[PDB]
């Protein structure tokens, strides 16, 4: 499923003309500022959810967790500690 | 700007050395600037500092 | 006809460092490969240096790494550098599979580096595991006996296994000096699966972030991907240095700072972090064999991504419904490690057991319903 | 488990290592050498540490050689084969208290007191947690606790009962630059002190450290210049199509 | 397509074992590079197996040793397996090494398999001298005294080097344990180099003793030299049956089983009998600076066959001159090595020197004459 | 050099452990055993052998417990952490005549007499060399030859003085079995005892080798045969060519 350059199993390539600059003549930062908040926000912003429910979820299940754990270690929680063993 | 480059840059042997060159000076020069720096933020607390009275 | 081309040596390396087709779009997190082969040169370089200091007999192998430490001329580097690699081994690991699942790398026609790789993984586990039995300290020592003992679960011969592998009736000289000797082994196999899953890779090409074909875009190696691998070597080197110079004990765990020691138990026996999931999965299960059988299938199940993944798209770039059942995937695999570490108390047992059991039921329940779901969403969707 | 279980956590003291750029206090360092000396060494070992560790630490290579020669040492035997002892040398390891465990048991109620050079990292807490169960012994109990025969109550010490006794009260040692030798000053003194026999490459590596980091960051910077520079045509790149 | 064509992995092994094209008429000199293969893997098995109950460090390494004879079960058998197979694998090293040289291997189009095989050479001879340390007997000691000060010879900074090879200022327990960690590696190293060496040989293929093209007449790998490999493979396994279970002491030295002893000088101190021609060679040359660089240039003038030999055929089949000097020059070189294990008297002096003038000439004037008149005889003879 | 230099050459004697397929006799090594225990064992140690490495060779497991446990060996130090012995055991090592090196040489009017558990192997020469030497020293030294103080003449040991002096006369001790014992015959058990004690596996690996030289000849038989047959076609090809 890949040749080597001059074959790399392309389908036909026709009527596309692409266009580049040198390294030397551009700007390598160009436009940098607002690519690092503009554009890193908008990426952000549409992926910010994949993020925060799972780990908003599990974050919440682990400290219901420790914190009953601790509680049942306590003098407090001795009896509940008894029907838990 | 074309002298410098047509003396230090346009030879790769040329570039090579200079870097190589420069590696060393800033080897040396780097090692001394810490060790002071190093010293002075850290004043009285070593050996150095204390061992005058022993 | 160019040199590089023509020398059938020169070109094998031309085929995969500097001519090698890439896809024009690889994102960052294609760099872990590379971060992987530092990882591997480190631990040799290191690991081999060390083993010019350290002596593997149980009456002088804590001691000859206090002297590596006090005495050898950057013996502290080398044994810090050497330890917190390995955990960083771990980290750029699971990274590098974490892309490889929600890029669809194990799919079609990359099912066999993928194969491949779940045998790194597991000769990545070995070696790990017996490289820090050789320090013969307090969790060296406990870690070694009750992971050695779940063998014991075998049927039948399970018991005689174990004491063939101690060479002994418990942990003591013939098992370091075995490990030694194992653990010097393991990473040059573990070089060579590496390099046999890169030739495996080699006929399809990488794979790229948005699964389509890049047979239409390719891209040099070099030096384009030579000098996108740079940027995070030197990322890693950071991350290295603010361990091995200013924490280098924060990883590790202060009882292995005590001379191994059968009679006294100390107060927890956990794995090294990068196995706490697993040993997670091992507690769920309440039999012995059970936990044993539960552990090794919750790595050998990545083997059966290609067939239980049955969408007609790769990877989840595009899959809304997919990307939410991966990031509850990670998660759950991230409290199955915090759960490896608590003491077996309530409510961290059942949670445990809930845990694992969604980490199963992933591979054999969600993924192949939403992947079959999501196909007719596509289609119907695009109508 | 029950927090007693656990011992209490020590409070993070703001240490004069602390700090990225910071080295141990060699003064402090001294004064804790001391008084590992004169209090400590009565029942634990510093076995790691040789009499050449201390040069160019807390003490002059005269200084040291003073403490080496005034103890014995096992020599090799003379020609009739019989055992001989010589005095010590810079490349001797700084001497235990008792032979053996059996003996170190049979002096301290059957608690085996541990060698201390590597104590500071074989402790969750560290110099923290030296500090603090040092410091740590309450005049009375907390009500209700039963003690074991031979143990001392600390909160620090998991389970709480100790067998080593509260040994550091004020002006047990007389310090030798004229520091009050309290009990916290004590405390203070040979923590940094037996952190500093755990690990002595410290004060170095902090420093190659921060050599470390400058070049690092100084690469991880041109790394992206350079990165950036080279795929600028890639990105840049712009196409026309004319359909076939 | 038969998968063992179509898959990628299965066709680089079936390159080399199964349908790899060789020449129908290669004689029984062709097995020796599948001897030394299996000289290889029994090196790996072994070592490996003597590392899990030797100890590197220098109070325990010789007593480590008796104890693999006395106590680990059939330790005897895989230390003396391990000790007779370096001396096979010199004996198959020189006989390959004998057939490619008479055989014209080296010329083109094979210069490239030959000159990485001369580095192969130099890392068995490196990887054997530390393995013989590893006893620390006396002859393990003495002879790496004096190896290792033969670097004393460097000019202005030899000294400093050899402070840095030892870790001391005599060979001792840094040198011990450092050996170990090189002698382990150092074997992996080879095993790579000779896979370079046969991935540079499968582009012009195996030669053949008529020196002629075997493009016309090709015969697969297997099972037609599988078969004949076997027959040598038995051949070896008699021989080595009859060291190893019969006579496991010939081939070494008595003081090699006293605890090194810095004090005691061994009445002679000689290498092992696979390095004594280029000892003699040494010897032979007064000034210590010479005696190195002659000893040296002994193996690396080997790279330099391509050049002087002047002959348009390949290989001494049909060249009766060439053939009488090669005998000559055979001879020599067991003289040269019976003359390394001879006391520094009269009349081996002077033996030694002509020997070494006549190693050195057969490089340097006799082969670039033989070959040069041979072609003309052969063009004048046949007109 | 001199042959005095090198040292005569022992004979070959026909040892019953020559011979492909011959073992040692186990009769001779016990009578060897009581040699070196009444006569070799008061200069020389024999620290590789365990009481252990006797039973199922020349001792019954009783036999071997009973001189184990006729010797006392360092214990563990007691609960005040003091030294204490214990009574010997299968596990434990036969214990040498000396504490050290010194007090080997002290004895030996300087010399040192060799560990004898390797002797058989360190020597060219093996059983042979010992036993050549044992019988070797003549009533006088050969005219000419000046021996150094507290050097004894044999030939066979190179330069020709050695510090151990003659100890097998006639009758130094008495066999259990009643075989006489002439200067010859301890000189023949005691060369046979210590080349067992140097190679405790010989008996067990010329068994072995005998399983593998069968097995393997008659693999190699068969690889010929094999090797044949799947060659016949090529070796049987035969062309016709018509010039085209
Ligand atoms: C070590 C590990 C053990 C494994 C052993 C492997 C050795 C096998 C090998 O390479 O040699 C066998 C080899 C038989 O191999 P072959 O493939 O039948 O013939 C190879 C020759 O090119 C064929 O040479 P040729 O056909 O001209 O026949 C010559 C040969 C006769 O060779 C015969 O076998 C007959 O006889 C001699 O040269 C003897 C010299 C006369 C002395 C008196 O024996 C020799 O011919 C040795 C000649 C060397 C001098
Ligand atoms: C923690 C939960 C992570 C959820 C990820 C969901 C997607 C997301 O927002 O990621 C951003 C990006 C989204 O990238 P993308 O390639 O899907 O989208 C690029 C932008 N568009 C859609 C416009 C083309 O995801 C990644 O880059 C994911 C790589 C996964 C690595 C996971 C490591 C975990 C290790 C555990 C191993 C077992
Ligand atoms: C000892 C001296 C050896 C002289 C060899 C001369 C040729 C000869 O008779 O050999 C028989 C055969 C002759 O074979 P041939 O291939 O020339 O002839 C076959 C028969 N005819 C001519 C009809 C086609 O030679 C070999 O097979 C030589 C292999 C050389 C191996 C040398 C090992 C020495 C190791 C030292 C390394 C440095
Ligand atoms: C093996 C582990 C690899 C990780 C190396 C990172 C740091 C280790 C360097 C040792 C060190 O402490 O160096 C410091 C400077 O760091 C630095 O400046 C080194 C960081 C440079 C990053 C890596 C660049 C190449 C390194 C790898 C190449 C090795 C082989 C190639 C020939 C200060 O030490 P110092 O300055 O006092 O030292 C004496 C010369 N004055
Ligand atoms: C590594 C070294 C390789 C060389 C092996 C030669 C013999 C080693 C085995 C020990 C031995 O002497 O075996 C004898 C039989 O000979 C034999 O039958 C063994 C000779 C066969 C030689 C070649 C066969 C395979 C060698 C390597 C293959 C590796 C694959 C799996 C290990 C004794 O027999 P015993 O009584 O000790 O036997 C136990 C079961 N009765
Ligand atoms: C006369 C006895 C004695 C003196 C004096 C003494 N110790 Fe101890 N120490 C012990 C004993 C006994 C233990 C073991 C306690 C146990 O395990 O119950 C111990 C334990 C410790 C521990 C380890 C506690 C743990 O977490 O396991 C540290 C740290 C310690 N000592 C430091 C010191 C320092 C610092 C000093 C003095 C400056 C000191 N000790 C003085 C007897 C002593
Ligand atoms: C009372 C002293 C003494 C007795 C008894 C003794 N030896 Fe020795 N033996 C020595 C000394 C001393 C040497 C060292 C001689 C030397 O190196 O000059 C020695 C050396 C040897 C050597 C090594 C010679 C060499 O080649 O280096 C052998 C073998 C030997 N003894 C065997 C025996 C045997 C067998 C017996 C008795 C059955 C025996 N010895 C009895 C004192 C003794
Ligand atoms: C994949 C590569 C490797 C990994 C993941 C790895 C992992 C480890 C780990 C976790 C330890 C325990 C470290 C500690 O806490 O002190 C260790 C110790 C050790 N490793 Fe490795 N290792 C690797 C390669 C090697 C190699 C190639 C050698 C060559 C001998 C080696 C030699 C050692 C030695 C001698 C020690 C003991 C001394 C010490 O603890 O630092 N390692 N290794
Ligand atoms: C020593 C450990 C490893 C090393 C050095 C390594 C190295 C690499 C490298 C350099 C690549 C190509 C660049 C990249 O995609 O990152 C790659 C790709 C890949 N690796 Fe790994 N790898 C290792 C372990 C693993 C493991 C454990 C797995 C799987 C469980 C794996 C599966 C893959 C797959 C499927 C690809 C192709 C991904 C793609 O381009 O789409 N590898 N590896
Ligand atoms: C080309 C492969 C190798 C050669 C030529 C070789 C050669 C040697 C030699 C000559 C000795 C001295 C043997 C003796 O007289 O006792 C030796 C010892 C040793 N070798 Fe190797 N060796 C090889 C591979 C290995 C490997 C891969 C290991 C893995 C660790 C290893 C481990 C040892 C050890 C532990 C010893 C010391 C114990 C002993 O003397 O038997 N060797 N080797
Ligand atoms: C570990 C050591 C070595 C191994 C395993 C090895 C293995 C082999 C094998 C299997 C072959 C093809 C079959 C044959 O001709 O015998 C071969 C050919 C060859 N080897 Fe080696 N070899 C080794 C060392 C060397 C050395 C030291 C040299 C040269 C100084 C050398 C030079 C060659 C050459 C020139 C060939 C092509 C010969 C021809 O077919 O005409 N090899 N080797
Ligand atoms: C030296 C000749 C032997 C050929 C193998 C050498 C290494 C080799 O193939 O290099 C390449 C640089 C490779 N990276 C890639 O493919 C790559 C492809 C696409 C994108 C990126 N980066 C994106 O941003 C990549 O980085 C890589 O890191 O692979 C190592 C593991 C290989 O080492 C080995 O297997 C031997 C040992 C160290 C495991
Ligand atoms: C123990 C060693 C570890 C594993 C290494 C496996 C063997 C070494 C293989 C690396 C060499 C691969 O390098 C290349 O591979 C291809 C793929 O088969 C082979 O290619 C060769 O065979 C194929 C078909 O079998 C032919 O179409 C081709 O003309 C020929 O060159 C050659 O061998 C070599 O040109």
């Amino acid at each position: 499923y890949m040749g080597w350059w001059g074959h790399m199993g392309s389908p036909p390539q026709k009527g596309i003309a692409g266009y580049t600059i040198s390294p030397f003549a551009a700007r390598p930062f160009a436009g940098v500022v607002h690519a690092a908040i503009f554009n890193t926000f908008r990426r952000t912003k549409n992926q910010a959810l994949f993020v925060i429910l799972p780990v908003s979820f599990f974050y919440y299940v682990w400290t219901q967790a420790s914190e009953k754990n601790e509680w049942l270690y306590t003098k407090a929680g001795r009896h509940e500690l008894a029907k838990a063993l | 700007a074309t002298t410098f480059y047509n003396v230090f840059v346009k030879r790769n042997s040329a570039f090579v050395a200079t870097i190589l060159a420069s590696a060393f000076v800033f080897d040396m020069t780097f090692e001394t600037a810490i060790d002071n720096f190093w010293d002075r933020i850290n004043a009285g607390k070593q050996w150095k500092d204390i061992r005058h009275k022993y | 006809m160019a040199l590089r081309k023509k020398n059938s040596l020169l070109n094998m390396a031309n085929s995969y460092v500097l001519d090698s087709p890439q896809p024009s779009n690889l994102n960052y997190f294609w760099n872990f490969g590379s971060l992987l082969a530092l990882c591997l040169v480190i631990q040799l370089a290191t690991g081999i240096t060390l083993a010019m200091h350290y002596t593997s007999h149980a009456s002088l192998a804590f001691d000859s790494v206090e002297h590596i430490m006090r005495d050898v001329n950057f013996g502290w580097f080398i044994r810090y550098a050497h330890a917190n690699t390995a955990s960083f081994f771990f980290i750029c690991i699971y990274a590098h599979m974490g892309r490889n699942i929600y890029y669809g790398s194990y799919k079609t026609p990359r099912v066999l580096p993928w194969s491949i790789g779940v045998i790194i993984f597991l000769l990545l586990i070995i070696t790990a595991f017996m490289g820090y039995v050789l320090v013969f300290g307090q969790m060296s020592l406990w870690g070694a006996t009750v992971i050695c003992n779940l063998v014991s679960a075998i049927p039948w011969l399970g018991e005689d296994i174990v004491h063939f592998l101690w060479g002994g009736f418990s942990v003591g000289n013939p098992t370091l000096q075995r490990f030694f000797a194992l653990h010097y082994l393991m990473p040059f196999v573990l070089a060579v699966f590496a390099l046999l899953h890169l030739i495996a890779l080699h006929t399809a090409g990488s794979s790229n972030p948005l699964g389509i074909t890049s047979n239409v875009d390719k891209l040099s190696m070099h030096p384009y991907y030579s000098f996108k691998d740079l940027i995070t070597v030197f990322a890693f080197l950071l991350m290295f240095t603010l361990f091995v110079f200013f924490s280098p004990d924060k990883l590790g765990h202060p009882d292995n700072y005590i001379p191994a020691n059968p009679m006294v138990t100390p107060a927890s026996i956990v794995p090294e972090w990068y196995l706490l999931p697993f040993y997670a999965i091992l507690r769920a299960i309440p039999d012995k064999l059970g936990g044993v059988i539960a552990m090794v299938a919750a790595i050998l199940i990545l083997l059966i991504l290609p067939i239980v993944d049955r969408s007609i798209i790769r990877g989840n770039a595009f899959k809304p419904i997919s990307k939410l059942l991966f990031g509850f995937f990670i998660c759950n695999f991230l409290l199955l490690g915090v759960l490896g570490q608590v003491h077996i108390e309530p409510p961290f047992i059942v949670l445990g057991q809930i845990c694992t059991i969604f980490y199963f039921s992933y591979f054999l329940i969600l993924l192949p319903m939403v992947s079959t779901i999501e196909n007719i969403f596509f289609y119907i969707g695009s109508l | 488990m029950t927090a007693a279980e656990h011992g209490l956590h020590p409070a993070e003291y703001p240490w004069p290592q602390n700090g990225m750029l910071s080295t141990f206090d060699h003064a402090s360092l001294r004064r804790g050498y001391q008084v590992y000396k004169e209090v400590c060494a009565a029942c634990h070992s510093l076995d790691r540490i040789a009499w050449r560790n201390l040069v160019g630490v807390t003490h002059t290579t005269d200084e040291a050689k003073a403490f080496a020669e005034e103890l014995e040492y096992d020599d090799e035997p003379d020609d009739e084969g019989n055992p001989r002892k010589r005095p010590g040398k810079l490349a001797d390891y700084i001497p235990g208290p008792y032979p053996n465990e059996q003996a170190a048991r049979a002096a301290n109620q059957g608690a085996l007191p541990p060698d201390l050079s590597l104590i500071a990292k074989a402790r969750h807490g560290g110099a923290d947690y030296i500090f603090a169960l040092l410091t740590g012994y309450p005049d009375e109990p907390p009500a209700g606790v039963v003690l074991a025969p031979g143990m001392n109550y600390n909160p620090y010490f998991p389970g709480g009962g100790i067998g080593m006794a509260r040994t550091l009260f004020d002006g047990v040692v007389e310090y030798e630059d004229g520091t009050p030798a309290t009990t916290s000053q004590m405390a203070k003194d040979v923590a940094a002190f037996l952190t500093w026999a755990a690990e002595p490459e410290h004060d170095e590596r902090k420093k190659l450290g921060l050599k470390a980091i400058i070049v690092i960051s100084a690469m991880l910077g041109l790394s992206v210049y350079i990165k950036k520079f080279k795929w600028s045509p890639i990105k840049n790149r712009k196409f026309i199509y004319n359909p076939p």
